[PDB]
């Protein structure tokens, strides 16, 4: 799934606790905020533990 | 208008507009202008009825 033109709202995504893994390779995720970004792309399947 | 299509990124829809399908003969009543720009890659839109 393609995600563009709109504003993103990751505020959400680290508030929460419900997850159970939030590493982010190559950036680093607590400025994420203050980076404007062309292409966002969201894979999704699921995986035993 | 066309046959089929493959993978795209941009997508807009605004406002609905709503005109007549209806088809006559008579003379003209309305008039619109539309111009098309392309500087540095962005598409402009300049119209008026
Ligand atoms: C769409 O697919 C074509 C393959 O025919 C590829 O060349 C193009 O880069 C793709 N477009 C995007 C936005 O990924």
């Amino acid at each position: 799934k393609r995600i563009s033109n709109c504003v993103a709202d990751y505020s959400v995504l680290y508030n929460s606790a419900s997850f159970s893994t939030f590493k982010c390779y190559g950036v680093s995720p607590t400025k994420l905020n203050d980076l404007c970004f062309t292409n966002v792309y969201a894979d999704s399947f699921v995986i035993r533990g | 208008v066309y046959s089929s299509a493959n993978n795209c990124t941009f997508e807009y829809v605004s406002q609905p507009f709503l005109m007549d399908l209806e088809g006559k003969q008579g003379n003209f009543k309305n008039l619109r202008e539309f111009v098309f720009k392309n500087i540095d890659g962005y598409f402009k839109i300049y119209s008026k009825h």
